[PDB]
Parts: C-alpha cells; structure tokens; sequence
C-alpha cells in the first residue's frame, strides 16, 4: 500500500535560496491552477531535477 | 401645436439675471471654455515647477501616479475585424486576421485609409 | 532561404524542408492555403514494438538492429493490460 | 425558429417637474455630481429624491426671448430638445462654468430652498480621484463666492459607497468600481483609502459604447439609416455580458450551434455554402441572407461579438490603452503590498480579500460578479475565503454614502471645509479626512 501526492500547475516563483556554508540551500517554487495556487520549499535534488527540464517561470 | 406645451413647460424655470441663488456679491467671471486636453498637461507643468524648485520631493498621490502601469504577461493577440483569435497578421496593411475567407474577403480587398480605423481600435493608428 | 515550401511542427520545434517552389532563378509546387491546420495521423504499432518500448533495457533501435533478447514475460502482460 | 425584430428607440417622460416648497433651513443638501446621472436630495431621505441626466440645453425660441426648458429632465419631452442636449461633462472634468451654475440653480430650485444670503444649507459633494488643483480652486470658487455655503466637503463615490454598505467607518476592503468615464480599484485599511496604491483605467461605460458603436460600424460600413448614439446605449445596456472564460468562449461564439441561442437581431427603424463561410455567420448570424428584404438591409445584426464589449475592462489593450487590466491591479494590490508577497498573504489582504466590493453605474452588466470571483480564486492561495459584494442598484449607493456620513455627527465634522478656513487657508488647501482625496505630496 502506498500513496501517490501530485503538484501540478504553473510555476508562478522560482526562487532559490543559496544559503552557503555556490551551493543553494532550498528552492521556494509556487505552482498555480485554475483552483488557486499553492508554495513549497524544495531540497536541492528537486531544484536539480527540475533544472534538468528547464523549467522557467510559466511552465506547468 | 406642441410648441405651446413646450413654452408652458418651460414657463416655470426662468431664472432671471439677478438670481434668487446668488451671495449678492456674486460677479460671474468670463473664463475661457477650457478643454479637457490641456488641464492635464498643465497640471504636468505645475508638476515639474514643483519639483524643479523643491529638489534645488516624492509625490504621494497625483493624476499620473494613480494610473495602472502596463501589464507585464503578454496580451492576447485577437482578429481585427472578427474579434476571434488573430492566427496570422497580413504583412502590407498590419491588419491580423481570423483565417484564409476573411483575409481574402476584407484584408486583401481592403481600401487604403480602412486600415486606420482598425488599427485605431486596437489604439495602434500610426498615421498622426 | 527565400522560395522554400518548408513544413513546421510548432510544439516539437521540427522544421522540414519540404523543397524548393516554382522560381525559375528539389521542386514542390506551392501548398493550398489555411495555414496553421489540425492533421489527422493514424498510427498502426505493432505489439512486439510496444513490448520492446516497453522494455527499459531495450530501446527502439532493437526494432532494427534486432538485438531485443528475450524480452521479459512481465513486460508483456504490463502492455497487455495497458 | 421565426426571426423576430428589435426597435431600439427609447419612450418620452410626460411628467419632468416635481419639487416641495417645504423644506428643512438647518439640513444639508446631498448631491452627486455625476457624469452620466445627476443625482439630489436632503440628509434625512434615504432614497435619493432627484435623478437627472446631467444635461441641459439651450432652446432658441422665436418671439419668447430665446431662453427656454434649460436644465433638467425637460429635455425629455421632445427629441429635437434631446438631441443637441449638451451634457458639459467631459472626460475627467465639465468643461463650461454658466452651465454648471444652471445645473446647481435648476437643482436648487427642485427641493424649494428659499434664499437666505446665497445658500443657508451645507452641501455635500463628490469628487473624482487625484482630482487637477485648478478643478478644487474653482469648485471652492463656486461654493465659497458663489452660493455662500457654510459647509463644503467632497470624497471619492467609491468610497462613499464602501463606508455606506460598511457604516462602521473601520473596516478593511477592497473597491473596484466602474463608472461612466473611469474605472478604478482602491484599497481601503482601516476605513482609510490608501489612494497611494489605488489605480485607474481610463475605460468606464461611455468608452464601451463608443467601442459599440466603433465596432458595429466598421462591421457595417454600407448601413443605411444612422444608428443614434442613445440606441447605441440602449442594445449595449441589453445584450452585454461577461463570459466566465473569455479565451474558451471566442472559438465556440461562432459555431453553428451556439449562434441558436446567442444571437438577437436588432432591427433599425425605418418608414460557396453559407454555412462553412464563417464570415456569412459572423455578418448575417444562423440565418441566410435575403439581400432584396428591406428589413434584411436595416438589421443590426448584433450579438456575434456581445461578449468582446464589456471584456474590455479586464483586457484594456483591446481597447487602446497599455495599461493592466483591474484582475492584474487586483493581483498586485493583494499579492505584493501591505507586506504581502506572493506565497503568504498578510492579515489586511486577507480581510481585503473577506471584504470586496464593487459598484458604479457599468457595475450592472451581467456575469461581473461570477468572472471577478472566478479570476480571484485563480491567483488566490487555495483556501482563503472570497466575498464579493453587490448592490441592487450600485449607481445611486454613493449618494446612500454621502446619507450615512451625513447621519454620522462626529464623521460629519472631521471632515467639514468651512468658509472660515478657506478664507484664512486660501483655495489650496485639502483635509487628509479617510473618506476622500489626500495631498500630492507628503
């Protein structure tokens, strides 16, 4: 049994928070659809994988 | 026969030349009828008189700070004359068109001096 | 350049060159108008081409080449039940 | 289905004049100065006791010294006195000042106030937002030197209209009204408008009909009687609505099954298949065309494109105006100021958001509401509650504000410009009250 937890929409914000101790801390992405819009903070690994299919801002 | 009821209706407003909603000092001015169109730009004119001698002064609410800037998405592109979706712009006249039957039955038969009126309802009327 | 009768796919980003048009200065006359039309592709794939997509140790290449060895029964009743 | 016709002319009031010679000397008078609608009454009435057209004209008789049915809604007996009925009004200001006196005179005289020096009543005015200097020294001219009123005071009628449906005078909103010549959004903290980030387009409801009558001619440049502009009003004022979703809308509004129901065929007054051919539908609608019909060459035809009028306002570059549309306004305003960004919204947003408002006399277009909520839950975070507000009648809720400031003594006396103060202060000179304009500067 397991579950299945889906984000989807259009990336309103893309900001990426560096935080060094070069490398970034978290990423804060904001996705938007038609029922409104939600923020979440992501760890580096998302933010690599998501500039792996170039995802700029407005793209769902 | 109309025309006395007209007078008759009209027979009841006369305010004559002393008025009985005068201050008795009342001197009526002979003020030229000024536009629309040159208050606001001197209103600009005080404006920079303003901050010419204040700054030798950020303002808080004017005519021109009140108005919405533009819009940063991009605007949606529409038919010129259909009002459906501009697929294409004709490249002679800068009309944008619906599809094939509309440009060739209104964009290429198009007069000279039509274009303008068109482009003038979407505010891009570039003969001045 | 100027004079070519080309076709493009506008989501892929595909640009093909379907040839050179009538200018006397290969030759492809020039297409019929409505530019920007829905075209209908029907497509036939068979179910070995399928199981060997299917197969994430194979690529379609093996539909080619012809090296798809022994593809796995579990990917099969995947696709079946797909 | 029988094509059915449409007469647009607009019917003749027979009975303009009404005014009670009995009237209270200590009651200010209420008036609000509109663009398209003249409206007046006393403090004590909740209803406003005059409405008007804000036109008056100049009637040259023969042998009766030229001077007749001046101000009002005597223009409305006959059309030749309707039809060079000059509303002064221009676009942000009137324009002529003998006029305006014969407004105020005329109105003055419809409640029965006897004179006592100029005016023995305080007045109440509206006044437009980021209002020329030169506009509020010379509306102190023609209070102070004119009509000797003891107390003036003037606001935005949106705001009006706020502190009337919120009577508390401390409540947190958001006004987006829509007049006849303007359109503005103003957020209100604490019952104070910060017009610092109030904004404006410069559309409102005579623009639209100008953008009728624009479109409807150049959808028809052979027509053959002149379309007059009062009928242009009248089928925009019935056949006008906002769509939910105006992008999905314009490539079904022309397909063969939704022109069944969409369209109406307006009628002017008077004494190769058709079916591909989508320029055959957008001109002469579901219906062949019978070219030799005398009613066929005088149908206005209409309602093909009822849905690109009033989008407009939320879409200004259809328009010809680079400016944001009242959604992107309303975006900004509740996602990037009053400490809010976009992610995580303040407690002002949220109760600006809670608290919504819209009013004006082109607030009455149907489908507003729904398209307004529908565009605030798009950007909204998911969860936040959205109240929006409505009136029966949202043109006249203004002079309903100016009745409840005028029924609230200690708000009434904040905001008070008096004749002594002018007088010691000059004409330059505006009281920071909440409930109006502010100065240009700090």
């Amino acid at each position: 049994k397991e579950t299945k937890e889906v984000y989807e929409g259009e990336v309103t914000e893309l900001t990426p928070e560096d935080a060094e101790n070069k490398t970034i801390s978290h990423v804060i992405v904001g996705l938007k659809s038609a029922k409104g819009t939600k923020t979440l903070r992501l760890d580096p690994t998302i933010y690599e994988s998501i500039q792996r299919e170039k995802v700029s801002i407005g793209d769902v | 026969e109309r025309l006395l009821f007209l007078r008759s209706v009209g027979e009841r407003n006369e305010i004559g030349f002393p008025s009985r909603f005068k201050s008795a000092h009342y001197k009526k001015p002979t003020r030229r009828h000024k536009s629309a169109r040159q208050l606001i730009s001197d209103e600009n004119k005080r404006i920079n008189a303003l901050l010419t001698k204040a700054n030798k002064l950020v303002p808080k609410a004017t005519y021109f700070s009140v108005e919405a800037p533009p819009s940063i998405r991009p605007a949606k592109k529409y038919c010129d004359v259909t009002g459906l979706k501009g697929f294409y712009k004709s490249p002679t006249n800068n009309i944008r068109y619906h599809n094939a039957e509309i440009y060739q039955l209104i964009v290429k038969p198009m007069a000279p001096g039509v274009d303008q009126e068109y482009l003038k309802l979407r505010g891009a009327n570039f003969v001045l | 350049l100027a004079g070519d009768v080309i076709s493009i796919d506008k989501a892929s980003g595909k640009i093909t060159k379907l040839g050179r048009s009538f200018a006397r200065s290969r030759f492809v006359q020039c297409p019929e108008g409505e530019l920007q039309k829905r075209k209908t592709v029907v497509h036939t794939v068979s179910l070995h081409e399928i199981d060997v997509i299917n197969s994430r140790t194979q690529g379609f290449l093996a539909l080619f080449t012809g090296d798809t060895g022994e593809i796995r029964s579990e990917v099969r009743d995947q696709i079946n039940t797909k | 289905k029988a094509v059915v016709i449409d007469d647009p002319p607009l019917r003749q009031t027979p009975e303009p004049f009404d005014e009670q010679s009995a009237y209270n000397p200590q009651s200010p008078i209420a008036i609000d100065f509109g663009s398209s609608k003249l409206r007046a009454g006393f403090v004590n009435h909740a209803t406003p006791t005059h409405i008007f057209p804000n036109a008056l004209t100049k009637f040259r008789d023969r042998k009766l010294n030229k001077n007749f049915t001046f101000v009002g809604n005597d223009t409305l007996l006959d059309q030749a006195v309707r039809s060079q009925s000059r509303s002064p009004f221009d676009g942000p200001f009137v324009t002529n000042w003998n006029l305006t006196e014969e407004i105020l005179d005329y109105t003055f005289h419809h409640l029965g106030v006897v004179p006592d020096n100029g005016i023995p009543n305080p007045i109440l005015l509206t006044e437009r937002l980021a209002t020329v200097q030169s506009q509020r020294t010379n509306w102190y001219q023609i209070l102070f030197e004119t009509y000797n009123v003891p107390g003036v005071t003037f606001g935005i009628d949106s705001l009006f209209s706020f502190y009337n449906y919120n009577p508390s005078g401390n409540k947190t909103g958001l006004v987006i009204s829509c007049g006849h010549e303007d359109t503005n959004v103003i957020p209100v903290v604490d019952g104070a408008g910060i017009l610092t980030d109030a904004k404006r387009i410069n559309w409102g409801g005579h623009q639209a009909v100008d953008y009728l009558n624009d479109l409807m001619a150049l959808k028809y440049p052979y027509f053959p009687t002149k379309m007059s502009y009062l009928q242009y009003e009248t089928m925009y004022k019935d056949y006008c609505y906002v769509s939910r979703n105006y992008d999905e809308d314009i490539e079904k509004i022309l397909t063969l099954e939704n022109l069944d129901t969409n369209d109406v065929v307006v009628e002017a007054p008077f004494t190769y298949d058709w079916r591909n051919s989508i320029l055959h539908l957008f001109l002469r609608g579901p219906r062949p065309h019978d070219s030799e019909n005398i009613h066929e060459q005088h149908q206005m035809h209409l309602n093909v494109e009822r849905i690109r009028v009033p989008e407009v306002i939320f879409q200004p570059t259809m328009g010809g105006q680079d400016q944001a549309g009242i959604c992107e306004l309303s975006e900004t305003i509740l996602l990037k100021k009053f400490g809010s960004q976009p992610g995580k919204l303040s407690q002002t947003s949220i109760d600006m958001v809670n608290n919504v408002l819209i009013t004006g006399g082109n607030a009455k277009v149907p489908g507003l509401k729904e398209r307004i909520v529908k565009e605030f839950t798009g950007f909204l975070p998911t969860g936040t509650n959205i109240t929006v507000n409505m009136s029966s009648d949202p043109s006249l809720d203004a002079w309903k504000g100016m009745a409840a400031l005028a029924r609230n003594e200690e708000q009434y006396r904040k905001t008070v410009i008096s004749k002594k103060e002018y007088e010691e202060y000059g004409p330059e000179y505006i009281k920071e009250h909440k409930l109006g304009n502010t100065k240009y500067f700090e």
